[PDB]
């Protein structure tokens, strides 16, 4: 290799990797704690009718509540809205509401995923002394999902930034050799597994055609005097993403998927209930097209939420940008939103098969038990290797300026 | 018709989108794979440390 | 840790205060003969320090009868120390700068020492000069006036006064030098900065930009502006309050379409009268009169932003200035492009070792660290204030408030104490000055055309009856002595008028009322219409306003207006700190590129033999040009060396010079050898034609003139990229990340530019 | 709309506190992405 070798090289890309690899073994030696005041072998003895420690929630609450906040800086809580238009001064502010907002519900929801664990295991894994117990176990996680928050500040404060994303990256990349060594147990031994590699090598490579594609709008400000050195195709633009809603539509077609048979369980057996339990299977069609239909209904709602055609428009007015050919007040809104029409429906339908991907892929593979390859992580790999690399690449950039004399 | 106009428009813009070509194709697969490869390898070598000092220490 | 060294390096000093104070006046003029032979010698000057300033504390005594103060001591030696030395604003600090400029001057080098404008510079130049002369260093003093000849002799003296825009200019006019010996300053060794909260806080946004002439065109301002003198207020454009940004209307748009014929104002075939149509709008109505500029003498003359004196030089960017004069029916000066751009903080980054001082420094004291790697020290008084910062009577409406100004005016002259009346534009000054005309005051107006005045006035203004209202000429850095018998009655009485942008710009004017332990009185007038509240009210407090009234004779009590009034200053002070911290880290790359710039310019420039310079220039370029005609992964039988050959022979060498026969399917190297080895043969001979005396400099006119052309051309291309870089961040990428990348490609593209365009005309002819 | 808005932001927070036990079969991550010159030279 050419790259890594100049990167192990420089100095301070070579520390930001030290520290960043080092706090990745900071991550692991609290991923491995064992029985935080909780069962010591029932999730080991009673999982199957898996993961589960101080960072058994992880930052999904940090996710979604971000979520809730991005969804909450429009005209719905004015306050949020005079914040969110009040300069780079009230995101501080916004992101401490982000920040208690988040503590507070992953204390909820580390609590109902309590509740669910000793539901689905009939209760036989320890006994309560009463809601101390359970308050005992909502601390340990939300202090976990702080230290994880800790940690991502650290990697993207010295590291080689998106610490969260990395964070993310790891606890994803920390099961596969799992993976590896199951299917290693449990082996077509060659023929089979080409044929396997092949399909995972070409949905990479589909997976990185699609992200890595922007369709970029000639943005001209007017303030062009005179010619004066005119290039030509002017590298001014606005680079609109093809999938702008990144993978949060995966998160919220599985939640609204699996809330129903939650209720479900919540009411015991019923014939409503195995209806529903039938309907929602999530393998079967009739629950894999409600799935594929949230999919495309909720990433063209969080398309339209994530690039906003009003601020968008907007914005351009008040820069003085404009397209050439369109008015800045609300031609280039509607110009906008029906380019963005067209995109959102590639990246749905891309988003879509991807998401459908994993269920096909262990239907008609059938060699590993469990071995999620597609949906969300495929997406996380990809996003968060490229832009680590992108970002080593341009702080060598920043050094090799190189002068004329010779 | 709504449908196949819609769908005119839809194959028409998607010629106007700034895909990557194939050698920075090929060198992003190359790191997408090195680096899952990597953290493979890396995760692997500390799954097998912290098995062995929980086994040696407990 | 650094306060109690202080406070022993002071007590160090007057111990040793008794030595020194039976000397003779030859014995101190000697004695710097005797420091500078003891730095000849290996000592340090951090070794010197205390004898240093015991000698200064004595002549400055010597001279002016005024003798230094161990806090003065103290912010000397945090001064030599190369970190900030606060000191409350009017306790002394000219004579702390007096103290660390004598004992880095020793060195033989020169010391700059920085100001804010003219005025202060040149009374603390003859104040200091008078001191130093007698002890006996050089002095010189830099000015917008003075020549370049006058200049040189001014920084080859040992100690330099100016102000920061002249070294600025000076710097960059000397990068834009043809002659080593013809450039004016000198390499840069050591700047004590005074008032550095007004430098390099407020003023590091603003770059110092030197500009060249240009072609002229006319025939679209006078056009635009006659288009938009028939605009309405606010169906034609908005004007935004708070950004003052305007744009037109959809009527507008339709109505400048109507009137120029054309079929659609947006356009990429109508940009620049798009433009003209902005910077026409933009200077109708984006900035006033009075407010912004000075009508004298038949040309617009600027006022600062910042000192609010009379820029008499300087001229708008990016066509504004000239569709100002478009407005009031002046003529239109010819435009101009940028040859040259820095900032305040990349030009400061430059000295060995900064050193500075101020009146207000805690506020900005994170952003100094992470800056310019300079803590602040805070210093003491050693005579505690009697200065009385009463609460500001804040009023309803603009009429009520200056109505309660002149009362206030007029309440203290019938009592016979001065008052100084803040302002921050000058129409407001003159507004003011016209109410208490028509009053029985005899007030003396400070306006930014009044600055010879400015000198009487305050020679004249701590007398016992003298009313003065100072736009910014006297509201940073300004003292006024008080008369006989005025410190008994009070002093000074400032009476504000506009909340400034930042808690130090306010501070200062009550550090021009309160100084050296006089009494002293602030009272801050400001309404709830001010442009302040105005661009940056909170919307909800200008809703419930309305339970107040009409009857302005009696300033509104309750605390609401009390706390929006600090929510709005501290709202615009958050703003321009973010505004500074967007522009550092995109100004960072044009520094880099700059400085790599100007170095291999300036090694060309005091070079005498260019020729393996030239060559290896010529090598760059015919090495990327077979590179260019020949591809490696392509089949080596077909490179379309026939092309090769007659680019080489358009460019380099002569018509029938090379052809495909001579060299044809040998490796690209030797082929380059080849074609290096015709390029010295062709090199040789044209210096043997018409001499080895004549062509250096031939070459280096060439080298010098494609360095200044392709610079200029990419600052152009530079900030057209930065106007449009934050766009980016729609696909969720790094908008400084890309700016810098992109920077780096084009400034590449830049230096082959360069050397392809010196390679055709050093082988032309 | 206004209406939609609320109604989202209330279903997607509440069918969350639904999920709360989350990973029956599968598992989600998620990610979350004026200047004056001076003339001559
Ligand atoms: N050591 C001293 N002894 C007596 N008077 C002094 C001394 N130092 C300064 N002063 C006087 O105090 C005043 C402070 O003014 P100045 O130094 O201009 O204030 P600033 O520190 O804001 O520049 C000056 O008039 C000066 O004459
Ligand atoms: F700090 Be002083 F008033 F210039
Ligand atoms: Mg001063």
């Amino acid at each position: 290799f050419r790259t890594i070798s100049n990167f192990m090289r420089v100095s301070d890309i070579r520390n930001k990797i030290i520290f960043t690899l080092l706090m990745l073994i900071v991550f692991r030696i609290g991923t491995f704690i064992p029985v935080p005041s909780v069962n010591t072998d029932v999730l080991k003895l009673q999982d199957q009718l898996q993961n589960f420690s101080i960072f058994a929630m992880g930052v999904m609450p940090y996710i979604t509540a971000s979520i809730i906040v991005q969804l909450l800086q429009m005209d719905v809580v004015p306050k949020f809205a005079e914040w969110s238009k009040q300069g780079e001064m009230g995101r501080r502010k916004l992101a401490q509401f982000t920040r208690y907002f988040t503590i507070v519900l992953g204390f909820i929801q580390a609590l109902g995923m309590s509740y669910g664990f000793n539901n689905l295991a009939g209760g036989m894994l320890i006994q309560n002394p009463g809601i101390g117990t359970y308050l005992l176990i909502a601390v340990v996680l939300t202090a976990g999902t702080a230290f994880l928050m800790w940690l991502g500040e650290q990697i993207t404060a010295k590291g080689v930034g998106n610490g969260i994303s990395i964070i993310i990256f790891a606890g994803i990349v920390s099961g596969i050799p799992t993976i590896l060594n199951q299917i290693y147990a449990q082996q077509l031994r060659i023929v089979r597994l080409l044929l396997v590699a092949l399909a995972v090598v070409a949905v990479i490579v589909g997976v990185i055609y699609i992200q890595q594609a922007f369709r970029k709008i000639p943005i001209q400000y007017a303030k062009r005097l005179e010619g004066r050195n005119p290039v030509g195709g002017h590298s001014t633009h606005l680079p609109l993403k093809v999938n702008p809603a990144g993978v949060i539509p995966v998160i919220f077609a599985v939640s609204f998927l699996i809330a129903p048979p939650t209720i479900a369980s919540f009411f015991g057996t019923n014939d409503v209930t195995l209806w529903i339990r039938r309907t929602f299977d999530y393998t079967h069609p009739v629950g894999m097209t409600i799935y594929v239909v949230l999919i495309i209904a909720f990433t063209y709602f969080y398309a339209f939420v994530q690039v906003n055609p009003e601020q968008m428009a907007d914005n351009l007015k008040k820069q003085g940008g404009y397209i050439p050919g369109i008015r800045p007040g609300k031609n280039t809104q509607e110009y906008v939103t029906r380019i963005l029409y067209r995109l959102t429906l590639v990246g749905s339908l891309f988003l879509a098969f991807i998401a459908v991907l994993p269920v096909f892929f262990v239907n008609f593979a059938n060699l590993p038990p469990s071995a999620q390859i597609g949906g969300t992580s495929l997406l996380i790999v990809v996003g968060v290797a490229l832009e680590t690399m992108k970002q080593l690449e341009s702080q060598l950039v920043k050094r090799h300026y190189r002068g004329f004399i010779k | 018709q709504r449908v196949t106009n819609f769908f005119k428009e839809v194959v028409r813009e998607l010629k106007k989108v700034s895909w990557p070509n194939r050698k920075e194709l090929v060198n992003y697969t190359a790191v997408v794979l090195a680096t899952v490869a990597f953290f493979t390898v890396f995760f692997a070598v500390i799954d097998l440390g912290i098995s062995q000092l929980i086994r040696l220490v407990f | 840790r650094t306060l109690n060294r202080y406070e022993k390096i002071a007590n160090d000093i007057d111990a040793i205060r008794g030595d020194y104070e039976n000397l003779s006046d030859d014995a101190l003029k000697h004695k710097t003969i005797e420091f500078k032979e003891r730095l000849e010698k290996g000592a340090t000057t951090d070794d010197l320090l205390v004898e240093a300033f015991a000698v200064v504390r004595e002549a400055s005594r010597r001279v002016t009868g005024m003798f230094p103060f161990k806090v003065q001591l103290m912010g000397g030696v945090a001064l030599h120390d190369g970190n900030i030395a606060e000191m409350k604003t009017g306790e002394g600090k000219t004579l702390t700068s007096t103290l660390p400029v004598y004992l880095n001057a020793l060195t033989g080098k020169g010391v700059h020492v920085v100001t804010v404008n003219e005025y202060l510079a040149s009374r603390d130049a003859e104040q200091m000069g008078k001191i130093f002369e007698f002890l006996g260093l050089t002095v010189g003093l830099n000015l917008n006036s003075m020549s370049k000849d006058e200049k040189r002799e001014a920084y080859a003296a040992d100690i330099t006064y100016s102000t920061n825009n002249e070294l600025g200019f000076d710097y960059l006019r000397d990068n834009m030098v043809l002659y080593k010996e013809q450039m004016v300053q000198r390499p840069l060794h050591f700047a004590v900065i005074d008032e550095v909260d007004s430098i390099l806080i407020d003023e590091a946004r603003t770059p110092l930009i030197i500009s060249g002439q240009a072609a002229k065109s006319t025939k679209l301002y006078v056009q635009a502006n006659a288009f938009v003198r028939t605009l309405k207020a606010e169906k034609d454009y908005t004007y935004d309050i708070k950004t003052k940004a305007v744009q037109l209307t959809e009527e507008g748009m339709t109505k400048a379409e109507k009137a120029f014929g054309i079929d659609n104002l947006f356009d990429v075939k109508h940009v620049a009268l798009n433009h003209h149509i902005n910077q026409a709008l933009k200077a109708h109505v984006a900035m006033q009169k009075d407010v912004d500029y000075v009508v004298e003498d038949g040309q617009v003359v600027i006022v600062d932003s910042f000192t609010g004196r009379l820029m008499k030089g300087r001229r708008y960017s990016e066509g504004l200035h000239q569709a100002i004069e478009a407005k009031e029916g002046l003529e239109i000066q010819n435009e101009s492009m940028t040859l040259a751009t820095i900032t305040f903080q990349n030009y400061f980054r430059m000295y060995e070792k900064l050193a500075g001082m101020t009146g207000t420094a805690k506020t900005e004291e994170e952003e100094f660290r992470n800056i310019y790697n300079m803590q602040v020290v805070t210093i003491p008084t050693n005579r505690p204030v009697v200065r009385d910062d009463r609460p500001d009577l804040i009023y309803r409406t603009m009429e009520g408030k200056f109505k309660a100004v002149a009362e206030d005016v007029a309440q203290r002259y019938m009592t016979g104490q001065p008052v100084l009346v803040g302002t921050v534009a000058v129409e407001t000054s003159e507004l003011i000055s016209k109410l208490l005309k028509n009053k029985g005051i005899p007030h003396q107006v400070l306006n930014a055309k009044n600055h010879e005045r400015e000198a009487q006035i305050i020679e004249e203004a701590g007398q016992k009856g003298a009313v003065t209202i100072a736009t910014n000429m006297a509201g940073r850095g300004t003292d006024i002595k008080l008369g006989e018998g005025v410190k008994e009655l009070g002093g000074l009485a400032v009476v504000g008028t506009e909340r400034h942008e930042s808690r130090r710009i306010d501070n200062q004017l009550r550090g021009r009322s309160g100084r050296q332990g006089d009494p002293g009185i602030t009272q801050f007038y400001l309404s709830m219409e001010d442009e302040l509240m105005r661009r940056f009210g909170a919307e909800r407090t200008m809703a419930m306003l309305d339970r107040f009234g009409m009857d302005d004779s009696t300033p509104i009590q309750s605390k609401m207006v009390s706390r929006a009034v600090e929510s709005s200053q501290k709202r615009v002070e958050g703003n321009n700190f973010d505004s500074r911290k967007q522009l550092l880290q995109y100004d960072d790359v044009l520094r880099q590129q700059r400085e790599v710039i100007y170095k291999q310019r300036f090694e060309v420039i005091d070079s005498e033999n260019l020729r393996e310079i030239v060559e290896n220039m010529i090598k760059s370029s015919l090495e990327r040009a077979i590179a260019a005609y020949t591809p490696r992964e392509e089949l080596p039988e077909e490179w379309k060396l026939d092309g090769l050959v007659d680019l080489i022979n358009t460019t380099y060498l002569d018509e029938g010079a090379l052809e495909k026969s001579d060299i044809f399917g040998k490796e690209p190297d030797e082929m380059l050898e080849l074609i290096m080895d015709r390029i010295i043969t062709k090199y040789n001979e044209k210096e043997e034609q018409f001499g080895k005396e004549q062509m250096r400099e031939f070459e280096k006119v060439i080298v010098l003139r494609a360095v200044d052309s392709k610079w200029m051309d990419h600052i152009d291309a530079m900030d057209q990229l930065r106007q449009g870089i934050h766009l980016r961040a729609y696909a969720q990428t790094n908008p400084l990340r890309e700016y810098q990348m992109e920077g780096f490609a084009m400034f590449e593209h830049m230096i082959e530019s360069i050397e392809d365009e010196v390679a055709k005309f050093v082988m032309k002819a | 709309a206004k209406k939609t808005a609320i109604a989202i932001a209330v279903a997607l927070a509440g069918f969350a506190t639904v999920a709360s036990y989350a990973q029956y079969e599968d598992g989600c991550s998620g990610e979350l992405e004026s200047g004056y010159y001076y003339y001559s030279g």
